[PDB]
């Protein structure tokens, strides 16, 4: 049901700011896989900071077994976009309305998404 | 280790140096800072987005990093970063014990096959400085 | 003495701040805005409540 699933450690923040109540990309360093990801997380409403653990999951829908467009409960930064550019290591490029998605790993890692599809953007900070 | 001077990596650009030491002395100890420079672009207007300090001790130095690692850090809504930097500001050894002043200096030769030294120009109220990173 | 009107008061014998007469902020970003220069970000939070007036 949940096509991707692993633990990132965040390593920079791009405005590196507290109040600046705007969108700070963020660059996770994945474990045990070596994937670099790419995000834009509001940290007014959603506090991270540098050196906190989280983890991430992407599935296609949020019921349970079909039902394509309750992981409500479990995770806390449940997100939809879309898939739009998977050519680039590859790299996939998801827009959640607006706030792009940069997932730079392996080849063999990233394989079961289809170009221009719904996918959801599951996070927990432990 | 080798060196006390540690690099900022982002600051505000219409800060000036008065006030970082300001931070740093409230947030470390009291003139526990030795030399803070800022890098400018231009003359005396316009100063560059990083920074180099030099601190006195390296155990200040130890607990900046700790602070600065734990993101503790937050002048005027920006975080500093600290990182190593390539040379120090003044060449000045971090050691409370290798800095000699007022002291006799003096040059000459050998004079005879006995242990005698003779003394060509005596100077007083000198300072020694005794290097070990750089040899000198 | 930030605070344009009189909402937080100084307590004597504890030597700290108090919230009195609280219905007079006037919603004047001007207590959060002198937390956030002092480098206190989260020290004072101010929100409208939507089912009281």
């Amino acid at each position: 049901i949940i096509m991707f699933e692993d633990i990132f450690v965040v390593d920079k923040l791009d405005p590196d700011g507290k109040k600046f109540d705007k969108v700070t990309r963020v660059e996770a360093r994945s474990h045990n896989l070596e994937m670099f990801m790419h995000l834009d997380v509001n940290t007014e409403v959603y506090p991270l900071a540098v050196g906190d653990k989280f983890t991430l999951a992407m599935a296609p829908t949020l019921n349970l077994d079909g039902t394509p467009d309750t992981l409500a409960d479990k995770y806390e930064y449940i997100m939809h976009g879309k898939l739009y550019k998977i050519s680039e290591k590859a790299e996939l490029y998801v827009s959640f309305g607006g706030l792009l998605m940069l997932l730079q790993g392996d080849p063999a890692h990233i394989s079961h998404f289809e170009l221009d599809q719904r996918l959801f953007l599951l996070m927990r900070k432990l | 280790t080798n060196r006390s001077t540690v690099k900022i990596s982002n600051v505000p650009q219409t800060i000036v140096a008065d006030e970082l030491l300001r931070f740093l002395e409230l947030h470390l100890g009291e003139d526990t800072v030795f030399a803070l420079e800022i890098p400018t672009t231009r003359d005396n207007w316009k100063p560059r987005d990083f920074a180099r300090v030099q601190f006195t001790t390296l155990e200040v130095k130890s607990r900046a990093q700790l602070l600065s690692s734990q993101s503790k850090l937050l002048f005027k809504t920006h975080n500093l970063r600290l990182s190593e930097a390539y040379d120090d500001i003044i060449p000045r050894p971090v050691d409370p014990r290798k800095r000699l002043d007022d002291i006799v200096l003096t040059v000459g030769f050998p004079e005879s096959d006995e242990k005698r030294f003779c003394a060509l120009e005596k100077w007083d109220g000198v300072r020694c400085w005794i290097l070990t990173e750089k040899r000198r | 003495e930030s605070s344009p009107t009189k909402v937080f008061g100084m307590d004597p014998v504890t030597r700290q701040v108090v919230v009195v007469d609280p219905e007079a902020y006037t919603y004047d970003e001007e207590v959060i805005k002198k937390a956030e220069a002092m480098g206190k970000p989260g020290l004072i939070e101010i929100s409208p409540k939507d089912d009281s007036f």
